């Protein structure tokens, strides 16, 4: 018969009614599964072993892809889809949510001899990618409400990620003055929403999947790794004083964070080579976070 | 303005940095493969940076030195000294810094020691987490060093037939220092040409090597014809060097491990009785978890004239489940390993080394533990006034002969095995009783564990 | 439902006599909680031997000497006289053990009790068995 | 001295006054271990730093034994102790809770030189073997409340396992009918039950074990893990919804436990090649569940 | 008294340990590399303290016992039988206990099946935990051995040219066995001297290699002269042996891993047409997940007259 | 951490009883730790070769615990 | 508890040793342990110093036993400096490991006797142990 394997597959991600099949994918991982209600109604007439366990509802899924860089600027949708206004190929965090509810889309799991996995009532809730030494990707976190199983699909033959971006050394600015001695710069954003779980009486006997959420709070995050260096003795542009307002952006050939002011907060470790650690998150009245997707060429 | 060559270096073993006399240090006769030196430790601290314009810079730090190694191959080769008439090894505190952690004494009966029949290493006083702490001097040519507080951490002994009998030992010590002036004048310490004549008179040569090897648990002895063997004599010692970062660090003290007596035997299958092909069907018929063999692996042959012998001789020995090596002639590998009665008793072997073994002198080690002391070969018993028979309700006080006459052990235990018809005590005092037509009989044998059987027929009848 | 403890090891002092006492003592688990009454050891002797080893044809270190403290307690006492106790140091084993060098295997003991009379059955009954060790002294 | 080796003990265990020598017993572990009352009394007057601990119950044993299957079927009593109703060479889960305590016996474990260490008031309150590629073994958990050193002890000279039963592959059926592509079917039963601690103030000055338990619930259950293999497009028979009833038997060729109803829950992996996993339990209505031990020949 | 010499061992093939008949038992023609045996584990329990005079002492347990290791190497040698005048291998049965786990049929179409043209062997019928079971027995000069319930492991072949055609076989077994008594007269199933006349009037010789590759997905057969390889049929099959503290055990059963059937070829390269090269360019140009070529090795060469070929 | 070791059946001074009291010295050649008095508890490990575990701490009315620092020569 | 009859004596050259043992009974059936000492009535120590367990040891000394405040259970163990002088005559060349002062000086251990309190030789051993002579400066 017909085995399932993860490298014969084909993610595909339906939104507004057209598929986004996301290819340079490195890895993903998902599941499903199912709640049970399971009592054991042990009495002093009957001191019973057997319980009583009904399927009732479907536990939401949490698929984890991995996603390469690509020409083409695909995987910019998923800072899309998860909050971020748009304008040109840059990618505001607004100062506000702008809805309570998240950008709801339907992903397929393609498989050969039309097998295929369908998840629904998916929402982007983490995104993040460390610029690093080696190449960089991102890996996009969705929930998923209602897993299905059928037997024709939506395959995006058309749009799709073009070839792999090629590597480019990160490097972390202050206005325009280098940071030295980097080591791994990891952003971080996230659409922290919630499930809420509306199971009533009028579902008894039936099997009940998570629907509607709303949006707890939306976020953007970097910590930077350095080593801890200083040129002078008594420094003040490099030390361990943390940093109410500065000006930080995260820049690579293909990508750049903005971070109009941000609060630094640093960590020394007294390991081999001293290294110090940030801990950047835009202050409370910085102008919107930036974040730019140049393709090639800038 | 000199060149050293290996061929002009003498090895000289010491238990003393002072005060060098001829019972102190004496020369160690080296071989072609001898090998000393000292590694250090190092580290390099680089910087593993990720931007445009990275800094590729790295560093050195000696951190530790690493414990001295030293090696090198000995002849065995067993003599007596004019000085005191015993039989002694020329590399004898070797055999005792291997052997025991005492000091060494070669009157006593623990470590190695010696007699006026035979230089003997047991390892029963070896319950030391520092055994007898060494100093090896080495000179070549002009300049002199030494290692400081070696200790002997192994022994390798190969059986490699056409060819002289040969020990390997290795080991460690904490440094190496190079000395800039004499310790001792290495022409009086070194041997001279008598003992040297001494020596050379009595070789071992691994071909004429006689196996004995007896299941306990059957008491079957095999006739092993050998092809090539090894055993090894191993502390398993680690030195131990503390970790500083600011300064370098030479080890500082030791600690022993586990003491094992392992072996490996290589020899063709045979299909006569007793043989190579018999051991092993038994013991792939048995399937085993333990095995008690004895085993004692003879040096230089057995012969009734004088001889040249190295023995290994492991009591109550643990046998692997042998296997079939497939070569031109079909053959069989047995290794054993030589396992303690208990965990802390020790005498897990012993060693005899002398360049005058009769049969009967290795018999008597093997049986008795020393070559000197005598051991029973054969028994018959006697009763009380030559009497061959008995009746019913009567005593038989049955006696012993023995031989030879000079044995040390001359008891013997009582019992009755075939046929129920009397009683035997612990003296020998035989009683009978009524109803008794059978024909029972009596046995002894010696407590030295010889192996000595005493037996016979006794006629008892209902009487007249 | 228990298990017993027949085996007992014996650790006696040199140059000091050695004095054990047994006491045996009825049992019963009922509706009431545990009655104990004392055994009456009328008609009640003890005998035991130390040899050298399990085997047949062990040579007799020594013997112990038995007597009855109280029958109505029902305590009977098993002992040996200083004496004695130098005949079985004498006849112990040359290897010490470290860490401990006073202790050194003897043998081995057994202890019997029997009632033997006319209209007594001939039955024996081993109350004890193990090894006897000898903490070696110095003074005297 | 003596030293005490593993590999060098005999574990026999006393119930109704006969010796169960286990013997084909691949590994065990064990620990004995006491109960303490710490309290450090500071006061005003003394600031001390010198606690009042006082030794006075005995912590419960956990022994875990690892025992091959044999042809004499000894193994089967573990089972029959932990409670499980016998007919022939077959074990039923009884509906009910026979008693209120469990199945009481002792436990010796010999060594050279008539060492030994006794555990006592000990059940059986796990049995779970893993029905796979490997050679199956089934390992039991029992719960002491005393232990103790003795001298002399019980050994099953006669009742002794004998030869370990030879591999033969699992398979799992719904009536006669094969689930196919199994990868490991784990089998679990549990007695869980509960020491009652009645450590009073008549135990003041004494050291304390723990004597009498109830059993709180019996149960079995399995863990199946299959390859996600489908044979049609919209397969009825092997997909992901959940069975509420339906008959399963996980077969060998010298045991079989079968559910004459079960609640299947199925759980989908999207690994290197997919599976999903079940999880057997028998229904409320269900008749009891079988465990047949044949030795040869069926 | 006597001593036993490698050359004189001879190797037979069987799948019944009593009822030896010429059906269930044949002679195998093995080479010097023949190699047999079984190893044993053990442990080593030592006491590890830290004070002044610790104790030193070690003890040694037999545990458990390794699988029985053989191997041995055979030239592939088809010839016709008189009897029944279908094409067959001498050691045929090697090939259907490493080709599928049923009975052996030669009449039937799965496994190794012979004709009156050519002996076959396909791996149709291969899905089986435990493949057919074979008992080699070893006969060396006098007295007998067997290793029991042993199973095809691998077949190793390698086109060494300017050589015969040859095949290595390796597999495991459950426990060698020493037989005293015969267990039955290798003078009548032994090889005669009329068939190994028939064998040694065909012999593959692996210089006459022509090899026939083909991309199915562009239709483009290749002219590529080897020159040399080897392709295997793997098992992957592992013996289970059960633990048990107190007494040693012997492998009880087995499990066939997944059967993989790689191979490996090297040649020149060729500017030709349709050569080396081109083969090499297109696949590095093409830089595809996944290929569908046809491949067929041909040992011994194609002829219009009768030649022999694997 | 100590080897579970017995010198004779029934053994008084090496098992697995409590000591509520007892001297204890933990001694070395350059520095050694005193317990005036001790409370020991013991747990026994059933691995490979069986390993008991005391845990030693000082008793409610035990005197200072001591510990010296040996330079050389003690 | 259990048994602490093992203590090492370590006596001094060139001083006199004098060793003061207060006998005592302690019974915890109480948890505050009675403190009532023994009585010391017809009570008589003996000690020797024998080199090494071996028969036929020679004797290096005798320890003097006395016997004072017998009502409250206190007693000595003492020999004189002549004593010392020659127990630390025959002493070992061999140093202590712990310490480099002491030397092995033999074995040692003292009975208490009980002469016929009740017409019996209640007679046992008190403790035992090695004695260790630690090297002086002073003379």
């Amino acid at each position: 018969m017909f085995y399932s394997l993860m490298r014969e597959s084909k993610i595909v991600i339906e939104y507004d009614g057209r598929g986004y099949h996301f290819d340079a994918l490195s890895n993903y991982d998902a599941s499903t599964s199912f709640q049970e209600f399971k009592t054991l109604r042990r009495t002093i007439h009957n001191r019973t072993n057997y319980a009583d366990s009904i399927i009732n509802a479907q536990d939401p899924s949490s698929i984890s892809l991995a996603i390469n860089f690509s020409t083409t600027l695909i995987e910019s949708n998923f800072f899309d889809w998860m909050g971020f206004t748009r304008e040109g190929n840059s990618l505001f965090l607004p100062r506000n949510t702008p809805n309570i509810e998240p950008i709801m889309f339907n992903m397929y799991i393609i498989n050969h001899n039309n097998s295929c996995i369908y998840f629904e009532n998916c929402y982007v809730s983490t995104v993040d990618f460390s610029l690093d030494k080696s190449i960089p990707i991102l890996n996009v976190g969705i929930e998923s409400g209602k897993f299905s199983e059928v037997s024709t699909f939506r395959d995006g033959y058309t749009i799709t990620q073009g070839e792999v971006l090629p590597y480019s050394a990160p490097a972390v600015y202050t206005n325009s003055s280098p940071l030295p001695a980097l080591i791994s710069a990891s952003m971080s954003f996230q659409q922290q929403c919630s499930w809420r779980e509306d199971r009533n009486i009028f579902d008894i006997n039936k099997i009940y999947t998570n629907k509607r959420a709303y949006v707890n709070e939306m976020n953007a995050s970097a910590t930077l790794a350095f080593y801890y260096v200083k040129r002078l003795v008594g420094d003040k542009f490099l030390n361990l004083d943390p940093e109410t307002r500065t000006p930080l952006i995260i820049k690579n050939k293909y990508v750049s964070i903005t971070f109009p002011l941000a609060r630094i907060s640093k960590r020394l470790n007294f390991s081999d080579l001293y290294q110090v650690e940030y801990d950047v998150i835009p202050t409370a009245d910085s102008d919107p976070v930036e974040i730019n997707f140049f393709g090639e060429r800038k | 303005m000199s060149l050293q060559l290996l061929r002009n270096t003498r090895i000289f073993v010491s238990t003393v940095k002072t005060g060098h006399n001829k019972t102190n240090t004496q020369e160690i006769l080296v071989q072609d493969d001898i090998s000393w030196g000292q590694d250090s430790n190092s580290t390099d601290i680089t910087v593993n940076e990720a931007g445009p314009r990275p800094t590729r810079g790295s560093k050195r730090f000696n951190d530790s030195l690493n414990a001295a190694e030293w090696s090198f191959s000995t002849y065995i080769l067993p003599y007596k000294d004019k000085n005191t008439s015993k039989q002694i090894v020329p590399d004898y505190m070797l055999w005792h810094a291997l052997s025991s952690g005492r000091a060494i004494n070669l009157e006593g009966t623990t470590g190695a020691h010696n007699n006026a029949t035979n230089f003997m290493v047991n390892f029963k006083d070896n319950s030391y987490h520092e055994l007898a702490m060494l100093h090896i001097y080495i000179l070549t040519d002009k300049t002199w060093s030494y290692i400081d507080s070696c200790q002997i951490n192994q022994a390798e002994v190969n059986v490699d037939i056409e060819d002289i009998g040969r020990v390997t030992w290795s080991g460690n010590g904490n440094q190496l220092i190079p000395l800039d002036e004499q310790p001792f004048d290495p022409d009086q310490i070194g041997i001279d040409d008598e003992t040297y004549m001494t020596i050379q008179g009595s070789y071992i040569k691994n071909k004429l090597t006689i196996l004995k090897i007896k299941d306990m648990d059957t008491n079957k002895s095999y006739d092993i014809p050998i092809t090539g063997g090894t055993f090894t004599i191993n502390n398993n010692i680690t030195y131990l060097t503390p970790n500083v970062m600011s300064r370098v660090t030479i080890p500082i003290g030791s600690f022993t491990g586990a003491f094992e007596l392992t072996g490996s035997l290589t020899a063709y299958l045979n299909d006569k009785s007793l043989g190579s092909m018999e051991l092993y069907k038994d013991l792939i018929k048995t399937l085993k978890v333990v095995n008690r063999f004895e085993i004692a692996l003879v040096l230089g042959g057995e012969y009734d004239d004088e001889r040249p012998a190295a023995i290994l001789v492991a009591k109550q020995a643990h046998v692997n489940i042998p296997t079939i090596e497939t070569d031109d002639v079909l053959g069989t590998s047995v290794e054993f390993k030589a396992i303690p009665s208990d965990l802390d008793a020790g005498d897990e072997g012993y060693l005899g080394f002398s360049s005058k073994y009769t049969r009967t002198t290795i018999n008597n080690l093997i049986v008795n533990g020393d070559g000197a002391t005598d051991a029973v070969t054969a028994i018959t018993v006697k009763s009380a006034g030559n009497v061959t028979t008995l009746n019913r309700s009567a005593t038989l006080q049955m006696s012993v002969e023995v031989t030879p006459s000079s044995a040390r052990n001359k008891e013997v235990t009582w019992a009755i095995t075939a046929g129920d018809a009397a009683t035997i005590n612990a003296t020998g005092l035989l009683r009978a009783d009524a109803s008794k037509t059978g024909a029972v009989t009596v046995e002894a044998t010696a407590k030295d564990g010889s192996g000595v059987k005493g037996t016979k027929v006794i006629t008892v009848t209902a009487g007249g | 439902m228990s298990t017993e403890n027949r085996v007992i090891d014996l650790v006696v002092d040199e140059n000091v006599p050695y004095g054990l006492l047994m006491q045996f003592m009825d049992v019963d688990d009922s509706v009431y909680p545990s009655t104990s009454k004392p055994v009456d050891l009328t008609d009640f002797s003890l005998r035991g031997s130390i040899k050298s080893s399990l085997e047949d044809g062990a040579e007799t270190v020594a013997s112990f000497t038995t007597a009855i403290v109280d029958a109505a307690q029902g305590v009977a006492s098993i002992s040996l006289p200083v004496s004695a106790v130098t005949t079985i140091a004498s006849k112990a084993s040359k290897e010490r053990d470290r860490y401990n060098p006073r202790q050194r295997l003897a043998g081995y003991y057994d202890v019997i009790i029997t009632r033997t009379a006319v209209g007594s059955a001939a039955s024996s009954f081993r109350i004890m068995e193990g090894k006897v060790y000898i903490s070696d002294g110095v003074t005297q």
